[PDB]
């Protein structure tokens, strides 16, 4: 089945290789923030951990690796490209996948990197034999465990457990301080919770973009080589023009194709359009950093076994407001608060601002917090411009509204959606009379009824005058310190 | 629920 002869390797850029030292490592937040400026026009570069830190795999316990059952969909490779949906695959344990991955191999190739790799685009862009794989992939780690180990507290110390607190262990990178998803109480699926990604040959993640624009960290516990293949986030636009013109017919079906992630589209093509495209190679032990709206793909040099999961630095805070905006005009419902997490974000640094007000000392915590913010800092430039926003959308209403101010538990429970755009709506919601329980965001409250003003109220989480008070604390005004500091 | 993308 394999033809070597007819094999198209795409020869492409290598996406930069880190090498942390244990100090290094010591600081995840602080390493990725030295990394940025140096990767983030790649859209993703691989990190190799100092030597020896290699985490023991929990599910590696043959009680899960020979029982833990878990889902797989079937995909065609030869169809990723050229032709929408993956269908309900077979059951599949550890132990299982990796038998039939082995068969699998032995029967296709009967087998280095670069030789999968030509083979894999072989099949996409030409089409020999129809050819079909199963991935296991987004699994839910609290489901089925964690490919890194947790703390047993009545068990002898061990490496283990350094391992279990170690900021690189995906369990604990989404929610370290610097983080803003620390500020989401729910653990999100996916975004805060690791999810979990059982590959074989040939397995393929497709063209994709992270929820919200997000950092995404992938580390690979066991098995083959997992092939990357990145965009820069400034250069996604482009990617999707390319699409769009490389595949007509497919975005006449389906508009929305982009976020299926069920396309395919060569490395090839993309160089040859102008877009810039960067290699990496995953091997066991490792990790893969994503950068926000860098768009990416790849897929499984055989059986193995990845654990992804979201983290958003304060520098994130701009894409992610683009993200839920650009959400927005797309009608497209969210998967979490951005605005709770600004404001959470905000709302600590205050805090931090308020300790060093009171001489208390200078923890790592509080020099990361003010470091970010006042007049030059990033957290501060959010902040200030989701601010401007607010008091734009508020200038634009026609006189009549009345003001609620939203108590505190409207957001917890049940996410707020303007019934128009899905924009959460944390911060600041719109309605009337006709509509309890039924919201619009303040760019859409126009579009919410027919009935005039003296019906329109809008709840409101924050008054204007203490948004700003709440700019002016990150810029060290004491007295909006002191404000802030008691919310 | 709450959740990631899948294909
Ligand atoms: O490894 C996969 O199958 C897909 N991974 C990701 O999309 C990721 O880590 O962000
Ligand atoms: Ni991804
Ligand atoms: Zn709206
Ligand atoms: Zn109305």
């Amino acid at each position: 089945r394999w033809n070597p002869s007819e094999a198209c390797r795409p020869l492409v850029d290598d996406a930069p290789i880190f090498y942390p030292t244990n100090e290094d490592f010591d600081d995840p937040l602080g390493y990725i923030e030295k990394l940025r400026s140096k990767a983030e026009s790649y859209g993703i570069c691989r990190i190799v951990p100092p030597v020896a830190w290699r985490p023991p795999c929990p599910l590696k316990e043959k009680k899960i690796w020979e029982n833990s059952k878990f889902p797989t969909r079937i995909q065609f490779i030869d169809l990723l490209q050229n032709r929408f949906g993956f269908q309900t695959g077979p059951d599949f344990t550890l132990a299982a996948f990796q038998k039939y991955d082995e068969y699998f191999k032995e029967c296709y190739f009967q087998p280095k990197v670069k030789d999968l790799e030509g083979e894999y685009w072989r099949i996409v862009e030409q089409a020999t034999d129809e050819v079909e794989v199963y991935y296991g992939a987004d699994l839910e780690t609290k489901k089925f465990g964690s490919g890194f180990p947790k703390y047993k507290p009545g068990y002898p110390i061990s490496e283990a457990d350094q391992y279990s607190q170690c900021g690189w262990n995906l369990n604990n990178l989404s929610r370290l301080p610097g983080s803003v998803l620390a500020f989401e109480s729910c653990d999100i699926s996916g975004v805060i919770v690791p999810w979990l990604y059982v590959g074989m040959c040939f397995s393929t993640f497709c063209w994709h973009v992270e929820d919200h624009h997000l950092y995404s960290m992938n580390y690979l516990h066991t098995g083959d080589p997992k092939v990357w293949y990145g965009i820069p986030g400034n250069h996604a636009e482009s990617f999707e023009n390319v699409m769009k013109k490389r595949l007509p017919d497919l975005f006449e079906e389906q508009p929305d194709l982009l976020h299926q992630l069920v396309t395919q589209l060569s490395p090839r093509i993309l160089k040859e359009e102008g877009v810039p495209v960067y290699r990496a190679v995953q091997r066991s032990g490792e990790f893969i950093l994503t950068f926000p709206k860098a768009y990416h793909s790849g897929f499984n040099c055989g059986f193995n076994c990845a654990e992804a999961v979201n983290v958003a630095p304060v520098d994130w805070l701009v894409h992610g407001q683009n993200a839920v905006e650009g959400y927005s005009k797309q009608r497209r419902k969210s998967s979490l608060s951005h605005d709770k997490l600004l404001l959470g974000a905000a709302m600590e640094a205050t805090y931090c601002l308020w300790e060093l007000s009171l001489s208390k000392k200078k923890t790592p915590v509080i020099a990361r917090w003010k470091r970010v913010c006042s007049e030059d800092g990033l957290l501060t430039k959010a902040v200030k411009k989701r601010v401007q926003m607010e008091e734009e959308r508020l200038n634009h209403l026609q006189d009549g509204f009345s003001l609620r101010k939203m108590e505190g538990d409207f957001d917890n429970k049940r996410e707020r959606e303007c019934f128009l755009c899905f924009y959460d709506l944390h911060m600041s919601a719109s309605s009337c009379k006709c509509s309890p329980n039924r919201f619009a965001c303040l760019i859409h409250a126009k579009d919410l009824c027919s009935c005039e003003s003296k019906d329109r109220y809008i709840l409101i989480r924050h008054t204007l005058d203490e948004l700003w008070a709440l700019v002016r604390a990150l810029e060290g005004d004491l007295d909006a310190i002191d404000l802030w500091a008691s919310k | 629920a709450r959740t990631k993308q899948t294909a």
